[PDB]
Order: structure tokens, then sequence, then C-alpha cells
């Protein structure tokens, strides 16, 4: 998801 | 000469992050994807909700509208791209083939490609009547975070956390040009100007250029806003002044003169990341989208 951040 | 974008809207419904909010092409819808799986259409003009549109397994990162505005493709992490009638919110089509996340999707200018950038690290090119792949591009060696066609069609900008922007031929497939900067930070969204001659880049170190990119030459750089984390989308505002766009990890919305790269505006009032913002094709209107603590879109309007 370009709505989380790893 | 300065914009006074001021907030009309906001538009809640979303039940997760917001991803990615586009305008459709005729001015007058909205469409917002959300890591919440739904797609949803509002009002340009007055945010009035309209519909939501389902199906997807897993939640969705971009959603693009055809150019008659009838269609949108959307590219979610269950791996594939679906077609929709907008006006019917039914699926025509689903675009299998990624082995991993689709990050992002756009429709060609005739409308009848879609193209799509993927964790899988390629980009594939496929057809929309069909929903058949025609081309699967090895286009780079991290995950792909933009896709965009230029003004024609013949052309595709690609962007990745390799670092790397390419710029593919689209009927060959074949690469026409590599924009490398000069450290390499990866570049997490990329698109043509409206002219078809510039490509402007974001890259992960709180910065957007602007290239000219026969010449492989840095024009304009942009800065002063937070971007370390995700892929913002940015934009060129044209139906008035002519600026940069952009959300932001600060939780504004940053406005630069596309010249002078001074910031003419910052646009208060999300309570998380903008993630996501577009704007209208024929009026002054800034559509933005946060995430996970804000999970709002909203609407702000300028006199130029």
């Amino acid at each position: 998801m370009r709505t989380h951040t790893d | 000469v300065k914009p006074n974008y001021a907030l009309k809207f906001t538009l809640a419904g979303h039940t997760k992050a917001v991803s990615s909010v586009k305008f459709s092409p005729n001015g007058e819808w909205l469409a917002s994807s959300s890591a919440d799986k739904l797609i949803k259409i509002w009002g340009a003009y007055d945010g009035k909700f309209e519909k939501t549109i389902s199906g997807h397994k897993l939640g969705i990162s971009d959603v693009a509208w055809s150019s008659d505005s009838n269609l949108l493709v959307s590219a979610s992490d269950d791996k594939t791209l679906k077609i929709w009638d907008v006006s019917s919110g039914k699926c025509l089509k689903t675009l299998k083939g990624h082995s991993n996340y689709v990050f992002c999707c756009n429709f060609n200018p005739q409308s009848n490609l879609i193209v799509s950038g993927s964790f899988d690290e390629s980009v594939r090119i496929w057809d929309v009547k069909t929903g058949k792949c025609l081309k699967t591009l090895p286009a780079h060696s991290d995950p792909v975070s933009a896709v965009h066609f230029n003004r024609d069609g013949s052309l595709i900008v690609s962007s990745s956390y390799d670092g790397l922007c390419r710029i593919w031929d689209t009927a060959s497939g074949q690469c026409l040009k590599t924009l490398i900067d000069d450290d390499n930070p990866p570049v997490s969204f990329v698109k043509f100007s409206p002219n078809g001659k510039y490509i402007l880049a974001a890259t992960l170190d709180n910065t957007l250029k602007l290239w000219d990119y026969s010449k492989g030459k840095c024009l304009k750089t942009y800065t002063g806003h937070k971007n370390e984390k995700y892929c913002i989308f940015a934009n060129f505002s044209v139906t008035g002044g002519k600026w940069i766009v952009s959300g932001s990890e600060d939780n504004l919305v940053y406005i630069w003169n596309l010249q002078t790269k001074e910031i003419v505006q910052k646009l208060q009032g999300h309570t998380d990341v903008v993630i996501s913002t577009a704007c209208h094709p024929t009026e002054n209107i800034i559509a933005s989208a946060a995430l996970e603590n804000d999970k709002t879109i909203k609407l702000w309007k300028s006199d130029c």
C-alpha cells in the first residue's frame, strides 16, 4: 500500500 | 502573483487512509482510492458523495480516468488492476499478471491502453478492451512508484525506488532514455508536463525536480516540503497561474511558482500526511487527501 511506509 | 486556495468542502467516508484522488477529465467528478479497498466518486464542485465502487480484495494505491471520463482503472495490492464502468459501478475487466502489489496506473490519451507499475519491479502495458497484457517491461530493479503516458501516447515515463527515471517507447517497449540524478535517491513520483517537454519527478529527499528529458537537464527544483517516506503525487496546476502542487508529510499542501520555485501557498487543515493532490482541469480547484489519522479528502478553491 501507498498508505504504508516500510 | 499568488493563489488564494481556501477550503470549501471536506469529503469523509473512507474507513482507512486515502491513497489517490483524480479529477475526471470532463471536470465534474473526483475519484478516490483507499487502503479500505474502495473507490469513491464525488462531485468535483460540491463534494457530493456519488457512489462507492467495490471489488478489489485488498487496498488500492492508485486510480485513473479514461479520456472520455467513462472508465476508471485501479491498482491494488491484490496484484490486479481493475477496469470499471463509472456510471454502472461494474468491474469490466481484471488485469492479472503482476506478481506483487500494483502501485500506479494511467490510461494513454487514446484510452486504448493502460500502463501500470508494480512492486514486482515491472511496468506492464495492457489492452483496455480485452484486459490482456500486451507488454511486460523489465523497467526497474526495485518497486515502480509511478507510470504516465505523454501527451500523444508515444512515450511512457516510469520512476522507481531504484533511483532511476526511465522513458520508454510505448509501441516497442524499449527504453529511450534513463535519467539518474546525483546520488540515486528513490524516485517516488514522476509525470510528464502538459506540453510533453518536461518531467516532474519527486525523490525521497524532500525534493521535486523539473527535468528536460531529451537534454537530461534539471531545470527547476522545489523544496520546503517534507517528503522522505511516502510516494506523494505532484501536479502541474495550469488553470490560472502556473504552479507546482504537492502533498507533504507535514500535513500541508504546498504550492510553488513553477518559474521562480518560490513557495506561494501552504494549505493547512489535514491532520495526517497529505498523500495525494489533484488539480481540476478547468477550475482553480485542488483536491487533497490524507492518511490514516485523517482519511478525508478536502477541496480547495482559488481565484487564480
